[PDB]
Protein backbone atom coordinates (compact mmCIF):
# COMPACT_ATOMS: atom_id res chain seq x y z
CA UNK A 1 0.00 0.00 0.00
CA UNK A 2 2.03 3.06 1.22
CA UNK A 3 5.77 1.45 -0.12
CA UNK A 4 8.42 3.60 -0.64
CA UNK A 5 7.63 3.35 -4.34
CA UNK A 6 4.24 4.84 -3.77
CA UNK A 7 3.99 8.13 -1.36
CA UNK A 8 4.65 12.26 -1.50
CA UNK A 9 5.52 13.60 -5.15
CA UNK A 10 8.63 15.84 -5.00
CA UNK A 11 10.52 17.54 -7.44
CA UNK A 12 14.49 18.14 -7.36
CA UNK A 13 15.56 18.33 -4.23
CA UNK A 14 19.09 16.83 -4.00
CA UNK A 15 20.47 15.54 -1.07
CA UNK A 16 24.12 14.65 0.11
CA UNK A 17 25.69 12.11 2.33
CA UNK A 18 29.10 10.10 3.53
CA UNK A 19 29.39 6.71 4.58
CA UNK A 20 29.90 5.81 8.32
CA UNK A 21 33.09 4.89 7.66
CA UNK A 22 34.55 8.06 5.87
CA UNK A 23 33.45 9.80 9.08
CA UNK A 24 33.95 10.39 13.21
CA UNK A 25 31.07 9.04 15.28
CA UNK A 26 32.15 11.97 17.07
CA UNK A 27 32.36 14.78 15.25
CA UNK A 28 33.35 18.75 17.06
CA UNK A 29 31.85 16.75 20.56
CA UNK A 30 32.49 20.22 22.62
CA UNK A 31 32.68 23.02 20.57
CA UNK A 32 29.07 22.44 19.20
CA UNK A 33 27.82 19.72 21.00
CA UNK A 34 27.49 20.13 24.97
CA UNK A 35 26.03 24.25 23.95
CA UNK A 36 23.30 22.91 22.03
CA UNK A 37 22.42 20.42 24.96
CA UNK A 38 22.62 23.33 26.86
CA UNK A 39 20.74 26.01 24.87
CA UNK A 40 17.73 22.94 24.50
CA UNK A 41 17.46 22.92 28.24
CA UNK A 42 17.56 26.59 28.26
CA UNK A 43 14.36 26.46 25.90
CA UNK A 44 12.32 23.79 27.61
CA UNK A 45 13.29 25.06 31.72
CA UNK A 46 10.70 28.01 32.14
CA UNK A 47 8.57 25.89 30.24
CA UNK A 48 9.08 23.00 32.45
CA UNK A 49 9.79 23.54 35.85
CA UNK A 50 7.88 26.30 37.60
CA UNK A 51 4.70 23.54 38.24
CA UNK A 52 7.12 20.88 39.56
CA UNK A 53 8.73 24.12 41.85
CA UNK A 54 4.51 24.75 42.43
CA UNK A 55 4.19 21.04 43.79
CA UNK A 56 7.15 21.07 45.85
CA UNK A 57 5.88 24.04 47.48
CA UNK A 58 2.53 21.73 48.30
CA UNK A 59 4.65 19.02 49.06
CA UNK A 60 6.22 20.81 52.11
CA UNK A 61 3.24 22.49 53.30
CA UNK A 62 0.90 19.38 53.61
CA UNK A 63 3.67 17.27 55.25
CA UNK A 64 4.63 20.21 57.41
CA UNK A 65 0.60 21.29 58.33
CA UNK A 66 0.41 17.49 59.03
CA UNK A 67 3.15 18.10 61.49
CA UNK A 68 1.03 20.68 62.94
CA UNK A 69 -1.95 18.60 62.54
CA UNK A 70 -0.77 16.24 64.76
CA UNK A 71 2.45 16.64 66.58
CA UNK A 72 1.09 19.98 67.94
CA UNK A 73 -0.94 17.56 70.57
CA UNK A 74 0.51 19.61 73.04
CA UNK A 75 -1.47 22.62 72.07
CA UNK A 76 -4.41 21.21 72.82
CA UNK A 77 -3.92 19.87 76.64
CA UNK A 78 -2.43 23.36 76.69
CA UNK A 79 -5.69 24.15 75.71
CA UNK A 80 -7.16 21.86 78.22
CA UNK A 81 -5.52 24.68 81.03
CA UNK B 1 47.75 -11.79 -20.04
CA UNK B 2 43.90 -13.21 -20.22
CA UNK B 3 44.30 -17.12 -20.57
CA UNK B 4 46.36 -16.26 -17.23
CA UNK B 5 43.42 -15.01 -15.73
CA UNK B 6 41.65 -18.49 -13.68
CA UNK B 7 38.70 -18.30 -11.40
CA UNK B 8 40.71 -18.44 -8.50
CA UNK B 9 42.03 -15.21 -9.69
CA UNK B 10 38.66 -13.29 -10.95
CA UNK B 11 37.27 -14.39 -7.04
CA UNK B 12 40.69 -13.18 -4.91
CA UNK B 13 40.84 -9.56 -6.91
CA UNK B 14 37.06 -9.01 -6.66
CA UNK B 15 37.46 -9.95 -3.26
CA UNK B 16 40.12 -7.47 -3.53
CA UNK B 17 38.22 -4.53 -4.28
CA UNK B 18 34.28 -5.07 -4.30
CA UNK B 19 33.89 -7.40 -0.89
CA UNK B 20 33.11 -5.51 2.12
CA UNK B 21 34.22 -2.18 0.23
CA UNK B 22 31.92 1.30 0.87
CA UNK B 23 30.08 2.23 -2.40
CA UNK B 24 29.80 5.56 -3.96
CA UNK B 25 26.32 6.31 -5.10
CA UNK B 26 24.41 8.49 -7.89
CA UNK B 27 20.79 8.24 -8.41
CA UNK B 28 18.98 11.08 -10.61
CA UNK B 29 14.94 10.22 -10.01
CA UNK B 30 12.64 9.71 -9.45
CA UNK B 31 14.07 7.51 -6.04
CA UNK B 32 12.53 6.65 -2.83
CA UNK B 33 11.89 2.75 -2.95
CA UNK B 34 16.39 3.33 -3.42
CA UNK B 35 17.95 1.90 -0.35
CA UNK B 36 19.52 4.29 2.41
CA UNK B 37 23.19 4.10 1.94
CA UNK B 38 23.64 2.19 5.17
CA UNK B 39 21.56 -0.55 3.39
CA UNK B 40 23.73 -0.55 0.52
CA UNK B 41 27.02 -0.79 2.60
CA UNK B 42 25.32 -3.50 4.31
CA UNK B 43 24.59 -5.00 0.79
CA UNK B 44 28.30 -5.34 0.41
CA UNK B 45 28.74 -8.59 2.17
CA UNK B 46 27.05 -11.32 3.54
CA UNK B 47 26.37 -12.66 6.32
CA UNK B 48 27.18 -16.40 5.34
CA UNK B 49 30.51 -16.06 4.14
C1 LIG C 1 25.67 -21.82 12.81
C2 LIG C 1 24.92 -20.88 11.85
C3 LIG C 1 25.25 -21.18 10.36
C4 LIG C 1 24.72 -20.10 9.41
C5 LIG C 1 24.88 -20.51 7.92
C6 LIG C 1 24.03 -19.65 6.98
C7 LIG C 1 23.83 -20.31 5.59
C8 LIG C 1 22.89 -19.50 4.67
C9 LIG C 1 21.51 -19.20 5.32
O1 LIG C 1 21.01 -20.01 6.06
O2 LIG C 1 20.82 -17.96 5.03
C10 LIG C 1 21.68 -16.84 4.85
C11 LIG C 1 21.43 -15.82 5.96
C12 LIG C 1 21.33 -14.43 5.36
O3 LIG C 1 22.60 -13.81 5.47
P1 LIG C 1 23.07 -12.82 4.31
O4 LIG C 1 23.98 -13.55 3.37
O5 LIG C 1 23.80 -11.66 4.92
O6 LIG C 1 21.78 -12.27 3.50
C13 LIG C 1 21.64 -12.61 2.13
C14 LIG C 1 20.17 -12.45 1.74
O7 LIG C 1 20.12 -11.63 0.58
C15 LIG C 1 19.34 -11.76 2.84
O8 LIG C 1 18.33 -10.97 2.22
P2 LIG C 1 18.11 -9.49 2.76
O9 LIG C 1 18.95 -8.54 1.95
O10 LIG C 1 16.65 -9.11 2.60
O11 LIG C 1 18.53 -9.39 4.30
C16 LIG C 1 17.99 -8.28 5.07
C17 LIG C 1 18.42 -8.40 6.52
C18 LIG C 1 17.24 -8.93 7.34
O12 LIG C 1 16.86 -7.91 8.29
C19 LIG C 1 17.20 -8.25 9.65
O13 LIG C 1 18.36 -8.22 10.00
C20 LIG C 1 16.12 -8.65 10.65
C21 LIG C 1 16.38 -8.09 12.02
C22 LIG C 1 15.53 -6.89 12.30
C23 LIG C 1 14.19 -7.26 13.00
C24 LIG C 1 14.04 -6.57 14.37
C25 LIG C 1 12.57 -6.26 14.72
C26 LIG C 1 12.43 -5.33 15.94
C27 LIG C 1 10.96 -5.25 16.47
O14 LIG C 1 19.57 -9.24 6.63
C28 LIG C 1 19.39 -10.59 7.16
O15 LIG C 1 18.94 -11.47 6.43
C29 LIG C 1 19.77 -10.93 8.63
C30 LIG C 1 19.61 -12.42 8.94
C31 LIG C 1 18.53 -12.71 9.99
C32 LIG C 1 17.11 -12.83 9.37
C33 LIG C 1 17.05 -13.87 8.26
C34 LIG C 1 15.76 -14.74 8.31
C35 LIG C 1 15.96 -16.04 9.10
C36 LIG C 1 14.65 -16.59 9.68
O16 LIG C 1 22.50 -15.83 6.85
C37 LIG C 1 22.12 -15.92 8.22
O17 LIG C 1 21.21 -15.23 8.65
C38 LIG C 1 22.86 -16.89 9.16
C39 LIG C 1 24.26 -16.38 9.56
C40 LIG C 1 24.18 -15.31 10.65
C41 LIG C 1 24.86 -15.76 11.96
C42 LIG C 1 24.69 -17.27 12.24
C43 LIG C 1 24.56 -17.58 13.73
C44 LIG C 1 23.13 -17.39 14.25
C45 LIG C 1 22.89 -18.16 15.54
C1 LIG D 1 22.42 -23.96 11.17
C2 LIG D 1 22.24 -22.53 10.72
C3 LIG D 1 21.67 -21.66 11.82
C4 LIG D 1 21.78 -20.18 11.49
C5 LIG D 1 20.73 -19.33 12.23
C6 LIG D 1 21.20 -17.89 12.46
C7 LIG D 1 20.20 -17.08 13.33
C8 LIG D 1 20.89 -16.50 14.60
C9 LIG D 1 20.35 -15.09 15.01
C10 LIG D 1 19.05 -14.67 14.24
C11 LIG D 1 18.33 -13.47 14.92
C12 LIG D 1 18.03 -12.34 13.93
C13 LIG D 1 18.04 -10.96 14.61
C14 LIG D 1 19.33 -10.16 14.23
C15 LIG D 1 19.09 -8.63 14.13
C16 LIG D 1 19.90 -8.00 12.96
O1 LIG D 1 19.60 -8.26 11.81
O2 LIG D 1 21.02 -7.12 13.26
C17 LIG D 1 21.72 -6.63 12.09
C18 LIG D 1 22.70 -7.72 11.59
C19 LIG D 1 23.19 -7.46 10.17
O3 LIG D 1 22.11 -6.89 9.44
P1 LIG D 1 22.39 -6.40 7.95
O4 LIG D 1 23.67 -5.60 7.94
O5 LIG D 1 21.26 -5.52 7.49
O6 LIG D 1 22.53 -7.66 6.98
C20 LIG D 1 22.72 -7.42 5.59
C21 LIG D 1 23.57 -8.55 5.01
N1 LIG D 1 23.75 -8.35 3.60
O7 LIG D 1 22.03 -8.99 11.60
C22 LIG D 1 22.39 -9.82 12.71
O8 LIG D 1 22.28 -11.04 12.66
C23 LIG D 1 22.91 -9.15 14.00
C24 LIG D 1 21.86 -9.20 15.14
C25 LIG D 1 21.94 -7.97 16.07
C26 LIG D 1 20.55 -7.26 16.17
C27 LIG D 1 19.75 -7.74 17.41
C28 LIG D 1 18.22 -7.53 17.22
C29 LIG D 1 17.56 -8.75 16.54
C30 LIG D 1 16.03 -8.77 16.72
C31 LIG D 1 15.60 -9.21 18.15
C32 LIG D 1 14.06 -9.33 18.29
C33 LIG D 1 13.63 -10.72 18.79
C34 LIG D 1 12.32 -10.68 19.60
C35 LIG D 1 11.68 -12.07 19.76
C36 LIG D 1 11.15 -12.31 21.19
C37 LIG D 1 10.27 -13.58 21.29
C38 LIG D 1 10.27 -14.18 22.70
C39 LIG D 1 9.39 -15.42 22.80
Amino acid sequence: GREFGNLTRMRHVISYSLSPFEQRAYPHVFTKGIPNVLRRIRESFFRVVPQFVVFYLIYTWGTEEFERSKRKNPAAYENDK
Amino acid sequence: RIAEVDASVVREICSKYIYDQCPAVAGYGPIEQLPDYNRIRSGMFWLRF
